């Protein structure tokens, strides 16, 4: 995360950890607890390759990485179909844990938008997650939950910005309908933040509208953060997790 | 990377100054952090500190008033001084120690702008401002407390300005003057705009001179 | 306690001076330093640990001291180096460190005959109700000077009130402002409005005047 | 380049070799000289985002790397205007020296198939290239350019290949019609030889088919690499390269 | 620290590690808090060459690094005037904090051994650090405060073992008075213990026998570890830290 | 070698490159041909370890390393055995080539100086490697031998020199008397220079003056190279190199 | 990382000048370098230049006169040109395009110093010198090539210091004057020293002035 | 072959200037750059490729063309930007480029007084037998001047050079050299010596003179 603060304790509690298994059960993903037994994240994290689900675990929401662990196993993981690479579209993918968890007074899930919704600019929106704070520079090892405030910019204001200073015909969209543009360059994800959610506070309630997907590196010129469009699959994750 | 004070800048007596310092871009862990102050005139002065350890250190005479405090939740020092008296009327820094003493002051590297508090039984009360008529000036009038600002043309004119400190009128505000000079082939050409705020009566005002 | 000596100084550009400080007792393992203050502006360190220069300074800085007695030395002065200074000790850890008093540093130049200007109380004063005349000396050194105030010829005395700027970095000049404090009432009584320098720098008084409103 | 031999001297004379500047004009990527004043190569080496031309030169077929470096400077690059990323398509591109280059007895340019040929498997077809041998090992220090002859895969058969071991339904078509599969779990292309060119022997004559364009690692079983089809583009090409 | 478990919360009280300026206070090299006031440590972590204080910071005994930083500052550093460099000897240094601490519940101070101790094999001594587990295997990111109990071996017979293998003459001691050997291919500091203490049992006593000085590498056959022998020092250190 | 050109190609015939196995014959140490039969260079190179002379081959002078390698193979090294490490002293190795090699037109030995030689400061003498050229800048690939003139400074001035910012005691002599200084912070050896031949064109004649040992960094300020003074061993060298 | 030219600076009709450009702290490969000329007060002009590919380029005007050559081995760029005349009298300039580009001129990005070139029948001849007596001065006259330099007080006064144009005497040699302007009161408290020397002599005075 | 236009100009500070540059036939691919001559200095690149602002240059700088016609444009001028400017371009690759002829550029400023000296003929050269008086002016504005000579104020004319410096680049004001061409022999005659300014900064002849010698 590039910018914000730390994160008070009490305020983001769906946040979850992927870790995968090596000299130690490492960070390398996020994600978001939209049922008690369902995480929400990005494909390209877990995809397009079948991973060894001996090999993942799920962290719920400590306050620092480590320092607290108690590992969840994952049952099942799920991805979209159609996707193959971030650029491409659908990174959205479903794990299935294999124990429910209680929700509990610091572990309660995000609430996923209705479909009409469409996020036009200005509304205040965040996103939270443990992934470097520049272009190389790990998180420190207190590795505290970082979260920002970003600006949501409209998809074809965005797609111009991305064609400059790029061959690219502007007749090739590259920011499909299924995506979305956030951030700044002071204030974006990074590398290892993917698959975090993007929240926005509409009429009080959180509402997760996005999932880091991809950029340019971070926080550069004219290259806002993508984002997956949560609303364009809708239809897709009731096909998983009853509500 | 640089500290930022902040505060009301008008108390009344026997009220308690409230004084914080904000980190603007980097963690405060492993600092210490210093209170200076300066009345008026007068050569700086050291209130206390806290160290890295966040132990705290006070000056001779602060004991009895003082009290130090950190917050790593908001990456802020705060400062309070209790029964403050128009002698406490000063500037005040906060500053940091990179080698962390609490209570050394041989190594300030870094301070912040600091700020003027006052301490008054009267009222705010926001400016008056006035032209000063072909050079070209601008004048401000029967203001209070003493931390007005001005600049010319958004600021955008840097250059051969002066201004002037204040003198407290017998009304028990201050006034103060603002100048140009320019040749006069200029008259025809530019704006001169006199721009002027003041935060402590959240004023701002404007005036274009001309002959 | 401490004291710094001089209290203060004025010299030349170019000019190598020297300043002092001393306790009644030792500092601790060298722990003083030597802070710049510009004028309405933070201070600035420019030696620590007895000696060390600061990075960003111009090695004109330099100096030492053994434990009891310190010296701050600048080698040839410039008209950026207008500032006070003051020397920072600590006696002990935890308890004794303070600054000293200070010294003010003035540039000695040439003389400059003062560029004059005169204003009216403008409208909205004149509206107002209250009437100040304001008279202007710019780039006038040394800082030595006084105003004669002249209405109807007139001599006015008190009922005014003059500022002075600090010293300028960059010619190192002074300006300085002049006014009276009248009421429209008393203004408009008298029609013929005049000030007049007097000045080191000028062989004679310099009026400049108004009598149109 | 993975297996196969040093390349003999005399055999490949259109192999190019791209260098960016840095502490020195470190090699890059490969291309092909296609014409005595055009080099034809990847896109995703100098895409998508604009490059100054004062970081490149290009430098012709030396024996080894570095040892006769006579940087020719590069006047002009084009990208296929729809390119964006190399999974999408269209990882393309040419570049313009300044100065035409005599042709000469080690110096002879490639020559692009005609446009109704189609490759079918079986046929002798070799890569080229300076990139690394395995998967994280460099070239050895005398960095000799190495050679390998590839089988060619149909399209079709190697699109089902990609999706052993994914979850991408094998409804999405990974390998795009512009595309073109070769390779073999001893023999690839890998990284640094992107935009190599791909030359198969159509009656003793030596056909450029492809362009060394992207793939899942190297060697990695069920892992083809992926190459641009140049006859996809010839239309394209000839926009800008008279013959 | 070469095998061993995490050590019990309550056992090492007097454990201190030293933070060094960065992107964070990066623990860099161990010590041992001896006096109220004064701590103990290798001087190769700190000398020969003079180090600015102001990168300098200390820790006391937390569980886990960087969870709980109330990071201390220093005040002056001492070291032994005849150091150079580790092999030569005099590998031992003194710190004098800013603030003397509080003796308290979870922080109190080792025991300086008296001159006559010899520390004869066999002796339960352990040794307790932060450094690395193998060779290149950074601790993992939880950073429990590892510990291990090594045997000790008598000096003629570890030099002995240290011209295994190498040209050295047998002439020449490698060993010096000064210094004492323990450890095991089992059993070992590592890189990043440098400076942790060395402590044996005595009555029920914990005495600081030595300090983590250096080795070659880290659990290598017939390369004990080599640490300061802190009685010989004994005259010096007292001449710094009144009792 | 910081600083300094390339060399000229005929200038230095006696420059050997040490080269050790792995994933091609890497340079590591450089040397000097003394004999036909002998290479002398730096001992902290080989030793003080045991190495197997299976690992270790001798490459005479190539303009660039590795385009033109014919590996010599090494039949014993020699270590003088009071060698342990090199701000000991005694950094002093010899290498017996199993093929003696004939002097000829690009292959000339140097010549040792007599024993009465001091080698005042001021004289012409020069230093020559393949090491880094600044502090982590690997030598470039196209890798040619680069040299330097350095100054020679006079010892119990270069001792004064190291002392400062140091905590040593001006006692303790840290420059030994069979060590040598020279360089400057403009001029210096680096990494991988080590074990390179210092010379000196005494009466029109190159003298070897010294080998390349060891230095607190690359032309950091008041930190000169320090050179094992090769008069002070010839007494051992005689000892097994006939003339 | 600069160019540096170097040559002889006078020369004789229908010789050849040589002129050298060495890359002083970088290896060149990789970059193109061109001549540039500049006849006294006239503006600059295009010789020619050679590519990072070493193919040469020319002016339509050059090609019968010059060449422009490289050599690795000693990291320098050469310039020749043969049968010089009067108006080849010029200050000549090597300059590296970034883009190695052997014949454009859009983005010279880094320059040479650049020396004066005199073509003349005369003989060098170094110069007299004088002191101007108290402001403060010096004068130097009767000397010949054109480019001389001068600076006061080892060239530690670097304030204040206004010099001239040369002008051509009739005797066929120029002059020059240097000046220092300043308060009376220094004329009891610094040296006043006129450090001057003249490469093309190989020349080098002093003169301390006083009143 | 190319054309600049115009060949000189003259603005005050704040102004804003726009030069242009123009061609019998396009450029080739953008290929055309400007660049600042400070007198007596290597040329400073400032705009290439068209429009690309060099790294270390102030924002004042500006440009743009339709591949034929070509405009650099300064926002604002400064005290600094006293220089010559070319447009340089490039039509073919190998083929023809060149520079244009350049714009020379001079800051309008108030007029200001002319500080003036006189030296004699010092020792030696009164001892090498020839003799050159000096007479200097400072700081004056703009570069239009006369200097009248007068030797026992008999008029003198011919014989005499002048030297002027170019602008200023922190007051932007001249210094001019005047000198005689005299003789030992010629000069030990007369005893009477004097140099006389005539300037549009002053309302009168302002003479500076010496007969000690």
């Amino acid at each position: 995360i590039v910018g914000g603060q730390e994160a008070p304790r009490s305020k983001w509690p769906w946040q979850v950890s992927l870790r995968v298994h090596g000299p130690y059960w490492m960070h390398f993903c996020g994600g978001s607890l939209i049922h008690p037994q369902w995480v929400l994240t990005a494909a390209h994290c877990v995809g397009p390759d079948v991973k060894d689900l001996a090999a993942l675990r799920v962290q719920l929401r400590e306050q620092h990485l480590y320092y607290q662990d108690q590992l969840l196993p994952v049952s099942r993981i799920i991805v979209h179909p159609q996707f193959y690479t971030a650029q491409i579209g659908a990174d959205i993918a479903l794990l299935e844990l294999e124990e429910p968890v209680n929700v509990s007074s610091h572990v309660h899930t995000v609430t996923l938008p209705p479909a009409s919704e469409t996020f036009p600019p200005g509304m205040p929106c965040w996103v939270t997650g443990w992934g470097d704070v520049d272009n190389d520079e790990r998180l420190p090892p207190p590795f505290p939950l970082k979260q920002v405030k970003v600006p949501i910019m409209e998809n074809h204001i965005c797609d111009a910005k991305y064609h400059l200073g790029a061959y690219t015909g502007d007749d090739v969209r590259i920011v499909r309908d299924d995506m979305l543009c956030a951030g700044n360059t002071r204030r974006d994800s990074c590398q290892g933040d993917s698959g975090g959610p993007l929240v926005c506070k509409v009429n009080g309630t959180w509402l997760q509208a996005g999932v880091v997907s991809w950029g340019e590196g971070c926080a550069q010129p004219n290259r806002p953060g993508i984002y997956t469009r949560v609303t364009y699959y809708l239809d897709w994750i009731h096909h998983y997790v009853p509500k | 990377v640089q500290l930022v004070e902040s505060g009301p800048g008008l108390v009344k007596p026997s009220e308690t100054l409230s004084l914080t310092c904000t980190v603007s871009r980097f963690s405060l862990i492993g600092y210490a952090i210093t209170w200076i102050r300066q009345p008026p005139g007068k050569g700086l002065e050291w209130i206390g500190g806290i160290s890295s350890a966040a132990t705290t250190f006070y000056s001779s005479w602060a004991k009895s008033r003082v009290t130090i405090s950190v917050d790593t939740s908001k990456n802020q020092f705060s400062l309070k001084l209790s029964s403050v008296t128009a002698a406490d009327t000063a500037v005040y820094y906060c500053a940091r120690d990179p080698r962390g003493y609490g209570a050394a002051l041989d190594r300030l590297d870094l301070w912040g702008q600091g700020t003027l508090v006052t301490v008054s039984s009267a009222s705010t009360k926001g400016p008056s401002v006035f032209p000063l008529a072909p050079a070209l000036g601008c004048l401000v009038k029967d203001y209070f407390p003493e931390p007005v600002t001005v600049s010319w043309n958004s600021g955008a004119l840097t250059s051969g300005v002066h201004t002037f400190p204040a003198v407290l009128q017998s009304s028990g505000l201050y006034s103060l003057s603002s100048v140009v000079t320019v040749p006069s082939s200029s008259l025809g050409t530019q704006t001169y705009i006199c721009n002027v705020n003041h935060k402590p009566s959240n004023t701002k005002v404007d005036k274009k001179v001309e002959p | 306690q401490m004291t710094q000596s001089p209290s203060s100084l004025s010299a030349s550009v170019g000019d190598r001076v020297t300043i002092t400080c001393q306790s009644i007792k030792s500092v601790y393992n060298n722990r003083l330093g030597w802070y710049q203050q510009k004028p309405g502006k933070a201070p600035k360190l420019l030696i620590y640990e007895t000696s060390i220069l600061t990075s960003g300074v111009p090695s004109r800085f330099s100096g030492s001291g053994s434990g009891t007695d310190f010296t701050l030395t600048i080698s040839s002065l410039q008209p950026e180096d207008f500032a006070t200074y003051y020397c920072a000790g600590g006696f002990d850890r935890s308890g004794d460190t303070t600054f000293g008093q200070g010294t003010k540093v003035e540039i000695k130049r040439t003389v400059a005959a003062p560029s004059v200007f005169i204003f009216p109380p403008s409208d909205e004063q004149l509206k107002s109700g209250t009437a100040s005349v304001v008279c202007l000396l710019n780039n006038f050194y040394p800082r030595e000077a006084k105003v004669q105030w002249k209405v109807d010829n007139a001599l006015q005395s008190g009922n005014s009130q003059e500022s002075v700027t600090e010293q300028d970095s960059k010619d190192s000049t002074y300006s300085l402002s002049s006014t009276l404090t009248l009421s429209k009432a008393d203004y408009e009584k008298h029609k013929v409005y005049a000030c007049e320098v007097t000045h080191q720098g000028l062989s004679s008084p310099v009026t400049k005047s108004f009598n149109r409103g």
